[PDB]
């Protein structure tokens, strides 16, 4: 089993922290695929909706740090949104382990590659959707 | 900086980014490049420079010459390349 | 030099990667006006009215706009979901 | 819409992981795609060159790049399609080196599938762009420098011997810094 | 502002409110207390209320050189009736009327002598049993044939109250992906006739057979089979007012068609091949150019009966007032008649 | 004034007012001495079990529209929305009412200046097919025949047309499937306090109205109305405060009992729920009877949201889509779930979704002023 | 910049 994984990261931090991952050769498995938007506050529900039902098995979503939005205070209105949505996603069927979020920087290009490599741990351990 | 493999203290590439500066001299309005030459005289004082300048031949012609590298491919003699600092071959034309 | 540089060229381009309200889709909700850190949406005649001038491109309001009368230049809601159905198919 | 793809080899950073014959192909088949070619350096001169020759001469209306990250050189291709008279706005960037490449050294095959996943992915995005005008803004000649310091002072002193009218702010009563 | 009404849609017996502002209608609203839906409704059930205003045609209509013209409603009446003495004309109307609107028709239909006339309907004239849909579920066997959820979606309601009730329910089509097919406790994908008649063979005395016009020509057969059988057949008719159209009206057999007169107040009819002249009757000429047009009043700015595929009747006054320069079409028969 | 009894001056609108017809005599004074141009309410049709809104323009006839309606459970805020959002208007509104009101004010999808509410007290309401089936099956007698019903004893009563009283246990009645729909059993709100008056029997004795002015706005309606003589009013004892208390609280907790019941150990489970989505024909009634769902145009329609074939669409980019885009707003009015041709629970879910949201951010929907944290642009 | 300003003063 290969799980589909979708990912949406920050034009600013966390498209950089994969940036920097891929310069420092951080090595990860290749099932996740990048989306870029501006900041997280572009990132809703809809998006991770369609992700699942087209059949993604897991959804990643990276953001600034909190207080490091370069459009200030997107990444707040992104966080609020991914509570909403883990609360939605079980009463479907998804395991609220297969969207994971996090807050990557630019230059934390190691913590990315750990957070590729866990998630795709769990998502293939929790099987196909 | 074009010889370098990284850079301290950061280990970035040298090349990656010093290639598009090379390339925005060689492609900009304001700056005309002239390479393989060496200045011969200088005569005059400030804001009036007259400045003599020989371009080497390099036997290929600049405004033909696409760099695709047949005849590199095809040339039989073998010398230094002075890019690699005497430890490096490339042909006579290079 | 380099602050030199641009004040002797005399003009710098703003990026078109801002909200466009679709005024007959929009219906004056005003979900997006406070979402704006830089207050570039406002009301006028009912309906939201991004200045080009505050707004800095994040999305933050196009995202939180149900109807989807709100929409980014060059992050439209289609592309992104044209973009997510071909990761997958 | 007549989009062109150019995958970029980046010498081997991109092609010893990822077969820029097998990720063009798919690309020159792809619906909407009327060109598909690959080079060693598109960032480089002979490469714009070559985009610039190819819009110039099949028409292409869409540009998409499969090369670095756009982080690095969106801009550099922006103008390039300009000055052969499209709108910046019209092209697309496929991240194939920082995001693939790099990071699935050790499965060439995956590599692969990853990078026509993503260039599939920016084709998808290319095919509904639309052009958009930038707006120029003026930019003020006066400068500000704050400290009255060695290096303050000199740049003070150079930016008004060049002409701008500078202000100078300093915390303490006088100036020279350390 | 608010009115009860009956949805036109289709042959489903549907109640909706009617939402009016200042004699328009604006929207729709819940009819709750409704039995054969109770208030819930399909899209169709909720788009109802523009059709009172879409592409209304409100004035009578005579053919000019090449086009159609206005015209005051003597005129039309005469050079209607002219035709009727005259020439062959051949009266066919949809589902649509009110009952006594069709037996005007009928009394019409033998006062100018016509032979040949009838309700467009691609069912035969049968002993149907008045079936109460809310008594889907008692069946104990169901036999399904064309998608019902799609053809009536307030049917197929009940048929999964059924499936609730314990009911088996087969459902036959020729396709294998619709509705029913997917929610049918089995479904078959015949494209032999004999393949439904014989799966039909081992139903108990009593089944229930719900059968849509989607398969024009297995309706006679499965009649037949039910009628030798005993088996309650439900059908899903074309129009709102199939049935009781029906029941004054026989389902025209002809198939020679010049100088025809639709009479389609819904606007429900197919494009019909005429011969010779056309006179149509309805609320929208949409379509093609008739030679005749009379425009008529609405379903819902009508007042009269209708009957739905079940049997069930309703008595409905208008909810809207009809558009200035449109008769009912009683109006148009009782004038004609008087002429 | 958070306190009155109140009843009309008249006597023909005390006589068919449910308890004292304070709120048509209010009605009545709004449209005489002109707050306002308009009445939204409610009128009987050609029975009990069929109420019809109407808009009042003058106060002649009002007194057709006295009278409480169990068997009604209208909405009233996406009318107002849709049509009425341009004139200055009276309603009344249940707490239900109330919310959707609320939630489409502070989407300035109605100007709160422009419409005075009058919200009622509510202990539930009944669809009105099954309130008939329910009559004839367990009080054992013809459904015509009845000319009221009320809920106040915990027991469901309805009064024949003779004088005769019939009660049955409404928690008898929905321990069978009958009495009040489910989101009537779960709501949690029974004096609308989101209205600028909330008026009940709770505290009231016999013939009078008990009004609670929650508004200024309120508090002029009230002496405007006692000013020019249309009602007369008095104190409540603050005994009968406490026992009107009392009732809230415990009509309170049975709501959060049966929220416990069906949203948690009778909720279906994901096989049932299977089950029921594949049943959807994809007919957008609940969105549409939804008051939050007020959009002119609709994501749920787009291309790569909607379904183009003929099956039952994918719960996640229908449903899923409506929870994200509203849920955190849903104000468990049940009319989604009461128009859905295919009987598919869905207020069940979209009440548990919003309960999460609740207890995670302190939001309630239709009674906070302010709009959901989801909306909020400060960095909390 | 120091060889800019007296180009741009140009005496
Ligand atoms: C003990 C010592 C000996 C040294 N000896 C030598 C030497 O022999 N040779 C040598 O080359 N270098 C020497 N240095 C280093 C030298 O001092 C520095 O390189 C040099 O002073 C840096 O100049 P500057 O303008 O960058 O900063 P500074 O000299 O610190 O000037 C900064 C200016 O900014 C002002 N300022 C600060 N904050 C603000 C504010 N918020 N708003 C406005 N103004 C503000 C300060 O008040 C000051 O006027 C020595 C340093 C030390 C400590
Ligand atoms: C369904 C329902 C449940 C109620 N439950 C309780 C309760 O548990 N405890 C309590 O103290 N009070 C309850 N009330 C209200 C109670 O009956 C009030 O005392 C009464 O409505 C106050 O009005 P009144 O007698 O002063 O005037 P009336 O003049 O009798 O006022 C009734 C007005 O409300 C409008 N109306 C009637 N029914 C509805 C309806 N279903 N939806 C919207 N508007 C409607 C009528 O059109 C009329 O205009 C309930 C009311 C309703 C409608
Ligand atoms: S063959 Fe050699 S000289 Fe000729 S164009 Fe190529 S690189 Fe230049
Ligand atoms: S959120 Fe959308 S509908 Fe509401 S005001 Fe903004 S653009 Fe208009
Ligand atoms: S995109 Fe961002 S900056 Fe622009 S108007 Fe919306 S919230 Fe403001
Ligand atoms: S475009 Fe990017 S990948 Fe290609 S050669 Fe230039 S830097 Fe390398
Ligand atoms: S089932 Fe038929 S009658 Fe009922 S609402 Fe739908 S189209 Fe109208
Ligand atoms: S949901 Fe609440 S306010 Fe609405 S009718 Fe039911 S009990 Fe009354
Ligand atoms: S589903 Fe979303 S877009 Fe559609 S009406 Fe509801 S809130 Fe508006
Ligand atoms: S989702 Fe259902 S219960 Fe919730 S507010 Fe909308 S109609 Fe009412
Ligand atoms: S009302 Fe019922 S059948 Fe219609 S779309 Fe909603 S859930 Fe599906
Ligand atoms: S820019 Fe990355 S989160 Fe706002």
């Amino acid at each position: 089993f290969e799980p589909k994984i979708v990912g949406f990261c920050c034009n600013w931090c966390s498209y950089g922290g994969a940036d920097t991952a891929g310069t420092a050769r951080m090595q990860y498995p290749p099932n996740v695929r990048i989306i870029r938007v501006m900041c997280s506050g572009r990132v809703n529900a809809s998006m991770i909706l369609k992700a699942f039902s087209e059949g993604a098995d897991g959804v990643f979503v990276g953001g600034c740090h909190i207080g490091d939005c370069h459009y200030d205070s997107g990444n707040y209105k992104w966080k609020r949104r991914a509570r909403f949505i883990e609360d939605i996603l079980p009463e479907f069927g998804i395991d609220k382990e297969r969207f994971r979020w996090e807050w990557i920087s630019a230059s934390e290009g190691e913590k990315f590659q750990k957070t590729m490599q866990e998630f795709y741990e769990t998502v293939k351990y929790l099987g196909p959707l | 900086m074009g010889q370098l493999d990284k850079t301290f203290p950061t280990l970035d590439c040298s090349m990656c980014i010093l290639a598009p500066k090379m390339v925005d001299v060689g492609k900009h309005d304001n700056i005309e490049l002239i390479t393989y030459a060496e200045v011969k005289e200088v005569d005059g004082y400030i804001g009036n420079f007259k400045v003599k300048i020989e371009k080497k031949p390099r036997y290929i012609d600049e405004e033909l010459c696409t760099g695709c590298g047949s005849c590199v491919e095809v040339c039989p003699i073998e010398m230094p390349n002075y890019f690699d600092e005497g430890i490096g071959m490339t042909k006579a034309v290079y | 030099a380099r602050a030199a540089i641009p004040m002797v060229k005399g003009e710098v381009e703003i990026e078109p990667i801002i909200a466009v309200t679709d005024s007959d889709v929009c219906g004056g909700c005003e979900v997006c006006i406070e979402l704006c850190p830089f207050g570039a949406i406002s009301i006028e005649e009912g309906h939201a009215n991004v200045n080009v001038a505050l707004c800095k491109g994040c999305g933050t309001c196009v995202a939180a706009c149900p109807s989807g009368a709100m929409d980014q230049q060059h992050f439209k809601t289609e592309q992104i979901m044209a973009q997510i159905e071909a990761a997958l198919n | 819409p007549k989009i062109g793809v150019y995958v970029c080899h980046c010498g081997v950073n991109i092609g010893g992981v990822v077969d820029v014959e097998a990720v063009r192909d798919y690309a020159a088949k792809l619906p909407n795609v009327v060109i598909a070619k690959d080079y060693k350096y598109y960032c480089s001169d002979p490469g714009q060159l070559e985009i610039q020759k190819d819009i110039k001469e099949l028409g292409i209306n869409r540009v998409v790049v499969a090369a670095c990250s756009p982080r690095l050189h969106e801009p550099t291709f922006r103008r390039c399609v300009e000055e052969a008279g499209l709108n910046q706005f019209l092209f697309e960037f496929a991240n194939i080196r920082e995001h693939d490449s790099w990071v699935h050294m050790d499965n060439p095959e995956g590599a692969t599938e990853k990078a026509k996943d993503l260039v599939r992915m920016a084709v998808a995005k290319a095919r509904l762009l639309e052009p958009l005008e930038a707006s120029k803004v003026s930019v003020d000649d006066k400068a500000l420098v704050i400290g009255g310091g060695v290096a303050g002072i000199q740049a003070a002193l150079d930016l008004a011997d060049m002409g701008f009218k500078t202000y100078m702010v300093e915390k303490r009563p006088s100036i020279s810094g350390r | 502002m608010v009115k009860h009404t009956l949805c036109p849609s289709c042959s489903a017996g549907c109640g909706v409110n009617i939402v009016e502002m200042g004699g328009a209608p604006v929207g729709t609203y819940p009819y709750r207390r409704h039995p054969v839906n109770e208030g819930k409704t399909c899209r169709a059930g909720r788009d109802c209320y523009e059709i009172p205003l879409m592409d209304r045609v409100t004035s009578p209509g005579v053919k000019k050189s090449g086009k159609l013209s206005g015209v005051n409603w003597d005129e039309a009446l005469d050079k209607l009736t002219e035709l009727l003495s005259s020439e062959d004309i051949s009266i066919l109307t949809t589902g649509t009327l009110t009952n006594e609107e069709a037996l005007k028709l009928r009394e019409i239909i033998e006062n100018f002598n016509v032979k040949k006339s009838g309700l467009i309907t691609v069912f035969p004239e049968f002993d149907y049993p008045e079936i109460d849909i809310r008594n889907i579920r008692d069946y104990d066997n169901i036999a399904v044939i064309g998608d019902a959820i799609t053809c009536a979606p307030l049917i197929g309601r009940r048929i999964f109250h059924a499936m609730a009730a314990g009911a088996e329910v087969r459902s036959y089509d020729r396709r294998d992906e619709t509705r029913m097919a997917v929610n049918s406790g089995f479904h078959i994908t015949f494209s032999d006739e004999r393949e439904v008649l014989n799966d039909l063979q081992q139903l108990p005395g009593g089944s229930l057979i719900i059968i849509t016009p989607e398969i024009p020509e297995i309706i006679g057969p499965v009649l037949e089979f039910s009628s030798e059988n005993e088996f309650d057949v439900l059908p899903i008719f074309e129009d709102f007012n199939t049935r009781g159209v029906m029941q004054h009206l026989p389902p025209v057999n002809e198939g020679e068609f010049d100088s025809v007169w639709l009479i389609d107040p819904g606007a429900a009819a197919e494009p019909v091949d005429v011969s010779g002249k056309f006179v149509l009757q309805s609320i929208r000429t949409e379509g093609l150019t008739p030679d005749i047009f009379l425009p008529v009043a609405a379903w819902c700015e009508k007042s009269g009966s209708y009957t739905s595929t079940a049997g069930y009747t309703m008595k409905l006054e208008p909810a809207l007032q009809a558009p200035e320069g449109v008769l009912s079409d009683m109006e148009i028969f009782e004038r004609i008649l008087r002429a | 004034m958070k306190y009155l009894l109140a009843r009309a001056t008249d006597e023909e609108i005390q006589r068919k007012g449910e308890c004292g017809g304070a709120v048509t005599a209010i009605f009545k004074y709004m449209l005489d001495k002109e707050v306002v141009d308009a009445v939204l309410t409610l009128e009987r049709g050609y029975d009990v079990y069929d109420g019809i809104p109407v808009l009042l323009e003058d106060s002649s006839g009002i007194e057709s529209t006295c009278g409480s309606l169990h068997c009604a459970p209208t909405m009233f805020g996406d009318l107002i929305s849709r049509y009425l959002s341009d004139m200055r208007l009276a309603v009344a509104v249940k707490p239900c009412d109330a919310m959707a009101i609320r939630e489409l004010e502070k989407r300035h999808q109605i100007d709160p200046d422009k419409v005075y509410k009058i919200g009622l007290n509510c202990g539930g309401t009944l669809a009105p097919v099954s309130a008939r089936e329910m009559i004839e099956t367990f009080y054992e007698i013809d459904p015509d025949d009845v000319v009221s019903e009320e809920i106040d004893r915990g027991k469901f009563i309805v009064e024949l047309r003779d004088g005769s009283h019939r009660e049955i246990s409404i928690d008898y009645l929905e321990e069978e499937g009958f009495g009040r729909r489910e989101n009537c059993q779960r709501c949690e709100i029974m004096v609308p306090r989101n209205a600028d008056l909330a008026c009940g029997n709770w505290g009231a004795d016999d013939g009078w109205t008990f009004i609670e002015v929650n508004t200024e706005r309120g508090q002029e309606i009230i002496e405007g109305a006692r000013s020019s003589g249309y009602i007369e009013a008095r104190e409540p004892s603050e005994k009968m405060v406490k026992i009107r208390e009392k009732i809230e609280n415990a009509m309170i907790s049975m709501a959060r009992k049966f929220q416990d019941k069906y949203l948690d150990e009778e909720y279906p489970s994901l096989d049932e729920w299977d089950e029921y989505w594949k049943r959807c024909i994809n007919c957008f009634a609940c969105r549409d009877a939804c008051p939050v769902c007020f959009c002119r145009e609709c994501e749920l329609e787009k291309d790569y949201l909607l379904e183009s074939d003929e099956k039952a669409p994918d719960p996640l980019t229908f449903q899923g889509v409506r929870l994200s885009h509203m849920g955190f707003s849903c104000i468990n009015c049940g009319q989604c779930e009461d128009v859905c041709p295919m009987d598919i629970p869905i207020a069940r879910i979209y009440h548990r979704i919003q309960k999460k949201y609740r207890d995670r951010t302190g939001f309630t929907a239709g009674v906070s002023q302010e709009l959901p944290p989801m909306y909020s642009g400060e960095k909390d």
